[PDB]
């Protein structure tokens, strides 16, 4: 005999969701500046927010080890088709439709599903006026296509609905992170947060870090 | 291992055979040249394989998307192979990825084919092929037009000059071009230059071929601005050809 | 869990398919004047259920994003890969649909679990020939189905199949064979924000498949 | 593992044994082809040569490889016998698997990969060369139809604007041949004489290629290919044409 | 019998708790001097704490055989990344993302997962100032960040609280030794030090032996 | 297999093509580079040639290859443009991997892995002989942060302390030019004339490398890099700076 | 397989693309190495000119470098070859001791050596040359008077004990050994042995082109390493100065 | 199938470990071995030679591989030494695993595959030419028990019936020496004399092959081997003989 897929495939599935519920949450919105990156995340040296190309910034909830291990795959992904072509030539979509196909590959075929829930953002090009792009991709290799925001790790609905709510098509940056926080403190300070965004303004590498006493400036 | 979208890549690895790594039949003249808002490339259309004549219909100078031709000189065979192979790969990126190379891509993308074959090269199966092309994504309409060259180890150039050619009668190409430059001032006027560079050509190396009247055989070319790219007809060429012709007389 | 025999995982397998379908996004192809249309409801702006393959072959999907990307890729791979070796008109949307078929087929009885898609190969005749459009459809199983008019795929089915029946005209013109699609979409329960569409032109000399996207396709809706 | 629906692409994979590709042989042959109205024939001569001895005298060099093709090869023997043979079935091959026929440029597609991938071969000698003529039903005008393809030895193919082609050692003489007699060409039975024409006037001025041999009655042999499919020419009527020429030389 | 993915996770994760519940104690800590290495060993010959690069300490808990393993590894992905750049370019950091990434592994693809829980501590280099730092990564492969210090093996939560009331940010190695060793008794030669030195100018671990580390208690 | 977060290791281990892997060709250039307080500059020639021929004028061979360095390469011309790109990725791909750019020392090393892995492809003439110029912000000092690396074909790599160095087919007459116009160096703009000064010196007695063209307005290409970063310097600023030189030799 | 605890292997069997085994199907090179034994002790050092055919490609190069506490390696030969060998033989030294606990045995550190020289024999007879000279001191030994090795490498990995006293390596070697042969007997102890050194390596340039002798106008000299009981020392510049011109005023 | 062979086994797993190279050194020696009634001797030079240049003037040459057998190798200096050391541990490495050593002529024929198994590298100069001398505890007579075995570079060995042999640059006059001298061995003081004297004619007329050095000390060493098992003849016992021959001599 062989064994029950569908038995195997809710058991699986809900290992995966486990894991990213118990997990850190994080957030991903739109906004003037471009987009915004809001995680909790206690830790200093460990990042939920990273960088994958010019325009292309990543986030992830859920078990470190895999998806850090996924944002290098990324980052050798996309570093490799902008040499064999020309950096102009990788984008956003692509490497969400990448992630698709791993995370859905490892789903199906490893010991284990990836415990993790991703995002790949991307804002336009120096000098470009495009709307910037949400991509949420699950751990059965799912994706979406969000508008405005991403919300993933631990519970995201009261995180969810909270942004659904207070959402603004082209908040400042301050004001984009203080509703940021909002979801978040009320989904579930400078010492808790790990905030990043994708500059539109920057000419080339648009991902930059905003860190201690800017934060804190930043936050009120 | 990491996929590229790339059809050149996926052949070697599935279809090995499929790829192409004396004497041969071999021998052409390429020119390409900017105008305002535009790009023009024509070729000869003589074969030959020692001092005998081996074809004087060939083509040379192919359409290979909607914003780009490629011009092809050295081993008639190897460049022909190039310019099929070429296009599918870039027809092949956009259906895969839904969106076309970037001009750099383009030009990155043939200078790997070109470099991968500099082993083959050396043995004489030599390609050595122009681009000319029309950026979309060109700030300036008037300086879309572009004109991209390749040596045999695949190092690439953009002209800032404004004209190249390749080939056998390339040298008498480009010192024709450099004096009739100046006047170019639009597509006609383009057009009749490369004409006539490839005719300056033909007269000084055996191994290009001028206009023959008798069989009305003309040098083939392809004009691309902003409208994408297409062929010129032939009785174009033809009349621009009799214009220089009679003009010499 | 417990091991079943293999008739027991025909079952399970083919269940486990059946449900990610009727779970998905819908799709309608249908013949026409102009040749063949596709209509498929994505709110999706990036994300494409419908491709272009060859010159005058189109793709149409519905089921997992990543699995039918990814037959969507092999399937342009075997086609360029076939017009490079012969010549471009020997390739043919009988040759491609049989192709999907074979590789469903073997993922169904070989994989851990089956691909959750549902697929239309469609193919207009060549610049100036007079040929009757082809659909084909391919299950998850790997079966394939010859379709005379139109081909529906996602979700819920039958109200979108029944209406189209009702509804279907033979020589309907673009506009109103795109009408006449979102409507029988709109029985599985649409505008240029969550419309997909995109036609095989017979007319055109060349590559057939062309988008219609914003303005352009508002228009056509109303 | 992309099906090619190849023959050959089969036999690299499975039984690389039967392909051609190795590594004084016996070799020397003169070919002409040429298009008449609604019509292509092609002619080959019968001599094999070793150096200056004499191998073969009854050698066939031209065979009808599917209802509307034939080829005609030049080069060492063995290895043109060989290509012919294999590029028939692989042509009947990809018709019974696809239940359809290649397309005129399919199918000389097919045959520049067999002969490119011979390269390397040619350069030591292994050198086959062939030329390829057929009728295109597709093709949107009858009278046109035929076609007629050479090939270098890089696999570099030709569809002939001209007319008419030759190949082999004797290659240039039935080519300046032709180009005086082919305004006589307005048939078959007027395009057939100005081959077998063109063909001894290659055996006239080239020793490796031989002409007809009345004392054992061996001619060249011809195939002909209209919009009714490709025929072998019958001997006789090509004896009667070379009896013609010859008595109208002296 | 047979097991579902839940349940194997469990039977797993078990397993390898019970494994590290079951072994000697070790600690580590920040201090004045950088930071400082306690086991409970009474083996002479078989380390528990080791040096894996310039700056970079490492401590573990568990099977044996099975953590020599992964120092040993530990150390050969070291020597590799300093010698394909240069010796600065190696961090404790990436040393532990490393074994995030194996533990990780071995955890879903082995037919038993690793018994051990393990310590990469990180100093400054000469000269520079730059507060220690401590990465303790289980056998599940999960990695924390630890500010003044760590925890692994046998009974921890007494070991971790004695050491939560007691510690110091700029005790002497005397004194952090004294505090460490009261937390090491209460979660309970035959004792095993070392040290990360920041003073040292390209070595900073030192093992404190004999005569030496008698005095300093 | 131990990861070294390497972009061109990861490209040998699955994409091999990609890289300048190597089994007459546009050559000649002459690269000069040197330090200045708190400061290096770099500077190249526009010119190519294939024998006696100039194929090119416009030439570009110096890049900025992150915030802090900038390469230039001297040889054949493709092989230099591919090797400033290629190292250009692989150290902005560390930096993206461990999120911190790698020690000066470590992208030197990085650079004559690179170097030496051609040695065999050199020896064919696809050399690439490449110099390296950076500003060490760890370095306990601004002022003499500077830092010139050259290599020799095998990937052996010297760190110069005498404030100067060249490379390419000019390289002794730029060097030898510094040599006496070196004590005029106190600032940015000191260093950039007599680099550029060298420059013209080389282009004086070697055909292969070009000098100011006036008549096109074309300018050997500099970047200059302090504490702020690496800047590439404006075609205009060049221009008045050959003048000047130009200028004071008549 | 067999683990040796060797990082070499491991480059090997893993990163092959590191090692430095750069064969194939004029580069700089051009040193003098000097060494000697003192008792209790040993000395090395090495000039500081590097040469691509007639030019002088380099005035600073250092060739002799302390390769762990008791051990420092010269090597000669081709310039980017014997520095990629002196780092990387210092890695598998230090490899060794963390993965098992207790540094290599002298003998163990001299056969690691020559296994490196044997495997590059290849690229050798291709012009990538790097002959090594091996200066240590053996704490195991009996006696600590004697303690102090030196060992040579021929180009297939033979290797050789000096029990003369003195060796050295290089284009400048024959020259540098016979000055030493003259001077060896004046050697009592490490400075006297350090100024030995240096006036054979004065000797060397003199008759030498490709060696280069003490720069006065730059201030570049020789360097040296000096290895006791008490472990392995660069020597500081300004003693060798100081040396250098004793030699050079006492030649005038 | 396992041999119980510490070669063979090093062959699969360490390849790097082994001496045997593919893809000038020092060299030169003498050694020489005879058999005297109920023992065997073996002695060598202590000279090595890079061209006309004496490269070492200490070098050992003779090994006791084991309790009743020792080896002398000539040919280059760093190969022989290779091969020396591994015999002795390929002996030991049977005996330990099967808890029996090696029988004489098993122990011959690993010998002659280590040579055998170098002979591409003997082409290329890394040449080792082995003699082997041992007593035979198993063999029937006592008197009768020493044995002496010569290998070609091939692997080919021999057993010699004459009493005596020679191996290296000088062998030649070493031979000749012994063939006048042998009758005056009868016992293992007349046989170590003659294996001295053999030893100091060859260095007298091969420069490749040292003497006995009177001014620094150093003499030829010499292994004998009888039923009590192997063992190192003593300097001063050499130094005394070489005295009686030299003053002999004058």
């Amino acid at each position: 005999y062989f064994i029950s897929p569908e038995q195997a495939m809710r058991e699986r599935s809900e290992l995966a969701r486990k894991g990213i519920a118990r997990a850190k949450s994080v957030v991903a919105l739109a906004y003037a500046g471009g987009v915004l990156f809001v995680a909790e995340n206690p830790s200093r040296s460990l990042q939920k927010i990273s960088e994958l190309y010019d325009r292309v910034g990543f986030a992830a909830a859920g078990k470190f080890n895999e998806f850090d291990n996924l944002r290098r795959g990324g980052i050798q992904f996309a570093d490799t088709r902008g040499y064999a072509y020309d950096r102009r030539d990788v984008t956003g979509r692509q490497l969400a439709n990448v992630y698709a196909q791993t995370l859905g590959t490892i789903f199906t075929e490893q010991a284990k599903p990836y415990e993790v829930e991703l995002c790949v953002a991307e804002v336009a090009h120096y000098g470009e006026t495009k709307r910037p792009e949400l991509y949420r991709i699950t751990y059965d290799g799912s994706i979406a296509d969000e508008p405005h925001f991403v919300v993933m790790g631990g519970t995201t609905e009261p995180i969810a609905n909270a942004l659904k709510e207070s959402y603004a098509e082209n908040a400042s940056l301050t004001d984009a992170l203080r509703i940021a926080v909002a979801a978040l403190r009320a989904g579930s300070g400078v010492a808790s947060l790990e905030v990043a965004v994708l500059d539109a303004n920057r000419p080339r590498r648009a991902f930059r870090r905003i860190t201690g006493s800017a934060l804190q400036a930043l936050l009120v | 291992a990491v996929d590229l979208s790339s059809f050149t890549d996926f052949l070697r690895r599935q279809a090995p055979e499929l790829l192409p790594a004396a004497q041969l039949p071999h021998g052409a003249t390429i020119v390409a040249l900017k105008y305002p808002g535009g790009v023009v490339m024509a070729g000869d259309r003589r074969s030959t394989q020692g001092n005998m004549i081996s074809g004087r219909d060939v083509r040379k100078v192919y359409i290979t998307d909607d914003y780009t031709a490629t011009g092809i000189a050295g081993t008639a065979a190897v460049a022909v192979e190039f310019a099929r192979l070429y296009a599918v790969e870039l027809e092949h990126y956009e259906k895969l990825e839904g969106v076309p190379l970037t001009f750099a891509g383009k030009i990155n993308r043939l200078a790997i084919m070109v470099r991968g074959n500099l082993a083959a090269a050396m043995q004489g199966l030599l390609a050595l092929p122009l681009l000319a092309g029309y950026d979309i994504h060109a700030s300036d309409p008037q300086s879309a037009g572009r004109i991209v060259s390749f040596d045999a180890a695949g190092g690439w150039n953009i002209e800032e000059e404004g004209y190249q050619a390749v080939g056998s009668g390339s040298l008498f190409a480009k010192s024709s071009m450099k004096k009739l430059y100046s006047q170019v001032t639009d597509g006609d006027s383009g057009l009749r230059v490369a004409v006539e560079a490839l005719y300056d050509a033909a007269d000084d190396d055996s191994a290009t071929g001028g206009p023959d009247l008798v069989r009305g055989i003309f040098p083939t070319a392809v004009i691309i601005d902003a409208d994408g790219a297409v062929d010129v007809p032939e009785s174009r060429i033809a009349e621009l050809a009799r214009a220089i012709i009679e003009s010499r007389s």
